[PDB]
């Protein structure tokens, strides 16, 4: 995370370390499910070992976390690895439940009406442990909170040369500002974009950290995150078919 | 820091991203390649 | 010499309490689960279960399933409202 500041206990009870050849994240639905971003778990799928998920702390090299692995691993059936970032979504099967606690707790999927806490200009929340401008993974959790982007902004942002263009879909929003320097960074993948529903005071996710430029924080761009209101289909579809 | 062939998604080590039109830029993923 | 439906098993994240007497498991006894407070809710019945003529312990529609703990999504020590 560039720009933010240290989670306190209970921040992000949902946040957890997905940790392999990669540095990455998820975040924790119900007690036995994880979602993350298809790119962070695509290259995983011939590997012999069940990913390793660490719950319930601050610190990322704490010794001190709860140990969950994958069962089953469902990447959307419309993320195409070698095309694009598209459909950028993936459910992980946790081998047990994990048992509540302050720091273990998930976060809500978006509701029917969500969108009227996303709106343009809304505040949302990225948490992680990616790239901090020392230059290093963040020791500790960082969150920063950034707005909601107006999609055509977004879109013509990607649109100025050089940015490949074509590259931002309708399964995706865009938060950050225009003048660059809070952002979700490497090592930030998966992680939750998270919003307040004001009415129940709880939290929602409306994001999955996806990709940006090469350079994070850069003015002239945006992070792009995966828009899971458009997916509440497909997650119910898995979480039932299962 | 970075050269590649403009509009085609190519790895740059654990991350995937899309070259852009100048060929000397891109946009990818957010991993953190631990190699 | 009469229907035993067992002591009941028990219910993750929750709790079992007999209602009609201490260790009573036979024919149309009633027990009682209920979730722990606060963090997790019960989902799929009120968790009144009774020992039934087929010898299962049967909830109020007819299930023989435990009830379901579910916990509490979205919950955070974060201030809002700009406190």
């Amino acid at each position: 995370i560039y720009g933010g500041q240290k989670a306190k206990p209970g921040d992000f009870p949902w946040q957890v370390l997905i940790l392999g050849g990669t540095t990455a994240a998820g975040a924790l639905l119900y007690d036995n499910w994880v979602l993350t971003a298809a790119h962070a778990v695509y290259e995983q799928k011939h590997d012999a070992s069940a990913l390793d998920i660490r719950m319930g702390t601050l610190k990322r090299l704490s010794p001190h976390y709860t140990q969950a692995w994958s069962e089953a691993v469902f990447i959307h059936e419309g993320y195409t690895h070698d095309a694009g970032f598209d459909n950028d979504i993936a459910l992980i099967k946790l081998n047990n439940k994990v048992v509540i606690n302050s720091n273990i707790t998930p976060i809500c999927l978006p509701r029917k009406e969500a969108e009227s806490f996303m709106r343009t200009d809304d505040i949302g929340t990225a948490s992680g442990w990616g790239l901090t401008q020392r230059g290093f993974l963040a020791r500790n959790l960082m969150y920063v909170d950034i707005p909601i982007v107006d999609h055509q902004k977004c879109t013509a942002a990607y649109e100025k040369p050089p940015y490949p263009r074509g590259s931002v879909t309708a399964n995706m929003l865009c938060a950050g500002l225009e003048s660059g320097g809070k952002d979700s960074c490497r090592g930030d993948s998966g992680g939750a974009l998270v919003f307040l529903d004001s009415e129940t005071e709880r939290w929602f996710v409306g994001g999955i950290v996806s990709w940006g430029s090469m350079n994070c924080g850069e003015a002239g761009q945006y992070g792009v995150y995966t828009k899971v209101i458009n997916y509440i289909p497909w997650i119910e579809n898995i979480i039932s078919d299962f | 820091e970075v050269t590649c062939e403009p509009g085609t998604t190519f790895k740059d080590k654990c991350n995937t991203c899309r070259c852009g039109s100048d060929g000397k830029s891109a946009v990818c993923t957010k991993l953190w390649c631990n190699q | 010499t009469i229907v035993d439906c067992g002591p009941p098993d028990d219910l993750p994240s929750g709790r079992v309490e007999y209602i009609t007497g201490p260790g009573v498991t036979t024919y149309k006894a009633v027990i009682q689960y209920s979730c722990e407070e606060t963090f997790y809710t019960m989902k799929v019945n009120d968790g009144k279960y009774v020992c039934d003529a087929d010898g299962f312990w049967t909830s109020s529609k007819g299930e023989k399933s435990l009830p379901v703990c579910e916990p509490v999504c979205g919950l955070s020590a974060r201030t809002t409202g700009g406190r």
